[PDB]
């Protein structure tokens, strides 16, 4: 029934209101093959990085308004330790290896009770900047247009350019065409999906790639009456199914 | 003939390989470690229990310290001080009990070694009625006593463990297994038994156990002279391992 | 190389020298490593492009 | 068999004798190979 | 003939003087089993550590005499890192394991010239201590009679007795019982050394052990008329074979 | 058969040594079941 279970190496996840995984694009999403981009022996999966990563995130409370969204990029927050999520042996490995090519699998937890309601929105984007320059990103007119996304300044030879768009707009109301679920507030307490590989090359690069972010909207505003458990915390826990790692150098200095 | 030495392996020859002649038939086999080591020899001599004792506290030992001393035989080949394993051993404030295998060391040419062992306990002291303990290896003395009748009888008269009662003028005489939770003793150790604050070189559980022995009276027919006993060891069903040194023998 | 991204740079070759080169009396110091550079067997080359004709100048 | 010239009969059962390991389920060779 | 290469993932070790390999105890000792005292799934060999690892050792000169040792603990050295010996991902895998069951593989590089003479002693010694309180450790009568090995002092109850032995000693005549090989000057500037794993249980703790210790001795000075190559330098690579990590935890801190 | 080494040979009888029940004419089990 609603009772899953998810093991990963050492790691095992429960939740007991499962909506079921949504698995994105494919049937088996972790079905991965080495890429052809690189001639090297591939580091594929081992059981020190086969496993679930636990990080948290702000928490939800009533002032956060709608469209109000929070993002965790993929691998980008295991870099940064976004909300305590130490990658661990994964993060250590990545480090060390100059292409990654994996894809995810994510659970976002957020557990309400009866008398709360409201929904986020849970859900894997792909190929956007919303880590880049509160505790709650507000949807603004800048990333309803792409207005702004990071830019080469022209420099002053140029006339600066009235900027007016950019690709990676957010459209908020279209945000249901990613892999999704949404984390309604009288249905579920946590939300699973399962993505593949993505991307505009058979592998990308460790430090740079973002072709998975997840992102966690407010569809509809926090509500509850008063004497009931104020701002409940949103968690999250990543598991890269999959990882081919190439071109093993020393670790990442800037 | 021909060989290289840098090899590391020189094949042992006869003198038929470079000479006339021909192979010694091979007479004996007393170098084999089963039938080498499998005889008794005089391990320690410790002192008789007329009371029950206070076991010896850790090292570094305080001065004041109330304790019970040269009471009790860790029974290893290895260096032992105070009843407690030791990497050095040493000879001659209070003088410490130290034991060595000397018979072990001198043909311990290997770094790993295990058998059961042969306890035999002989009393140096004219017709002596003792009785030996025993208590295993990671095991402890049970140090109290209980009163029966108004007479503080030990708590070592009691146990899981053996106690072997002597008759007056006789013997206590019993094998021991391998009860060590390692797999092999250490004759040579490199490693340290902790991780923080720990000594280099000294085994935690390298032994057959302690023994102890002690006069079968309660605490209050405790005489005043020092009865002593001697303890031998055999080497039962004795295998080694990883070839190794043996001790320099000096020339002067 | 013309934007000097990692679509047209590829590293770094590099000569060390492990243990230093030992040398009897009455040999000449500082001998000389004579490098080449050739194409794998399975090297491949693509997209003709116009020359430089600088050579000619 | 050691320094045990016993060839007839053993009182003790082996496990009570001696100490037999548990499971996890002449010709004197060198001890060391050039390869 | 001499000329062999020895290929270990993405690191290969010429020589062309190799006496052969000298394979300790068995036939091949990369034959091993998982430890039977720990019932997690081990750490088994992976791609990133199968390979050499190579480091320096101090130079060799003239007034280095007879005896005079030079010890490298394995994996001591990977853990202080002596003489430069970075051991890469398999000390990042044995700081976060707290068992580690491995035999080793070393080859020690010293090249001489046909007008040197004198010869080292490389050979692996089990279960020493050499590593514990000059370029050179010279062979007293200390060291010869294990009288400065470690030891718990006993405290002011006791009177400190003489000294007089210790069962680590070093007979230096008796160091030929080892796996060993000499690195004569006249016959090779190189010596392969592969032994198992040996010690007191079936898997050892990660940071104490030191069940092999590789020891360079001098048997016969360095000498050479002047104007030849003075001091040469001798350099080692480690392999570890079949390494069974177990009881994974954090990175060890004191 | 309890702290018993004996494999060979019992003097006496089952009835001398041990006492018997008279009559009215490993696999370890759990002590509670849930039913």
């Amino acid at each position: 029934d609603r009772v899953t279970t998810q093991t990963a190496g050492n790691t095992a996840i429960n939740t007991q209101s499962s909506l079921g995984v949504l698995c994105a694009y494919v049937e088996d999403p972790t079905k991965s093959d080495p890429p052809s981009s690189s001639t090297d022996q591939p580091t594929t999966t081992f059981t020190a990085i086969d496993r679930w990563y636990t990080g948290r995130l702000n928490s939800w409370t009533k002032a956060v308004k709608t469209f109000s969204f929070q993002a965790v990029p993929l691998p980008g927050a295991f870099l940064s330790r976004q909300g305590g999520l130490n990658g661990g042996a994964f993060t250590a490995t990545l480090h060390r290896h100059f292409l990654m090519k994996c894809g995810w699998q994510v659970q976002v937890q957020c557990n309400l009770t009866q008398f709360h309601q409201g929904a986020l929105l849970v859900a894997m984007v792909p190929e956007t900047t919303l880590d880049v320059k509160e505790q709650w990103v507000e949807m603004s007119d800048d990333y309803r247009t792409g207005k702004n996304m990071p830019f080469q300044s022209l420099g002053t030879y140029y006339r600066p350019p009235n900027w007016t768009w950019g690709p990676n707009f957010i459209n908020p109301y279209q945000v249901t065409v990613f892999p999704h679920q949404i984390l309604n507030a009288r249905t579920s307490t946590s939300v699973d999906i399962n993505v593949p590989y993505i991307g505009e090359t058979p592998t990308q690069s460790s430090e740079t790639q973002n072709s998975w972010t997840l992102l966690v909207m407010v569809l509809v505003p926090l509500d509850y009456k008063e004497g009931a458990t104020t701002d409940p915390e949103i968690t999250f826990s990543v598991r890269p199914t999959s990882p081919y790692f190439n071109g093993l150098r020393n670790r990442y200095t800037t | 003939s021909t060989d290289n030495a840098e090899t590391g392996v020189i094949e042992a020859g006869n003198t038929d390989t470079d000479f006339s002649g021909e192979l010694a038939a091979p007479g004996s086999n007393h170098t084999n470690v089963k039938f080498l080591f499998d005889r008794s020899r005089l391990l320690n001599v410790i002192k008789v229990l007329e009371k029950d004792a206070v076991f010896p506290r850790p090292f570094p030992t305080a001065t004041g310290t109330q304790q019970d001393d040269g009471y009790f035989c860790l029974l290893t080949p290895r260096p032992t001080v105070a009843s407690r394993p030791a990497t050095r051993f040493g000879l001659y404030g209070v003088l410490a009990n130290t034991s060595l295998d000397f018979n072990f060391y001198s043909l311990a040419c290997f770094t790993y070694f295990r058998s059961d062992l042969e306890v035999t306990v002989v009393s140096l002291e004219p017709d002596l009625e003792f009785a030996v303990g025993w208590f295993p290896s990671g095991s402890e003395y049970q140090a109290s006593s209980f009163v029966y009748d108004q007479l503080h009888v030990p708590y070592h008269f009691t146990g899981r463990t053996p106690r072997a009662f002597a008759s007056k003028g006789g013997k206590v005489s019993f094998v021991l297994p391998w009860n060590s939770v390692s797999s092999v003793l250490p004759v040579r150790w490199g490693g340290a038994s902790k991780l923080s604050s720990a000594t280099r070189g000294l085994p935690a559980h390298a032994d057959w156990g302690t023994i102890y022995a002690f006069i079968p009276r309660p605490n209050e027919k405790k005489s005043t002279a020092v009865k002593h006993v001697a303890v031998y060891i055999r080497y039962k069903n004795a295998r080694a391992w990883c070839p190794s040194m043996l001790p320099f023998r000096s020339y002067k | 190389a013309i934007t000097n991204s990692v679509y047209s740079a590829d590293g770094w070759f590099s000569l060390h020298k492990l243990t230093k080169i030992t040398l009897p009396p009455d040999c000449p110091q500082s001998p000389c490593i004579l490098f080449f550079a050739s194409a794998g067997e399975d090297y491949t080359l693509r997209l003709p492009v116009d020359c430089n004709p600088s050579y000619v100048f | 068999r050691g320094n045990n010239g016993n060839m007839t009969f053993n009182y003790y059962a082996n496990t009570y004798q001696n100490s037999v390991d548990f499971s996890t389920s002449g010709i004197l060779n060198p001890l060391g190979y050039l390869k």
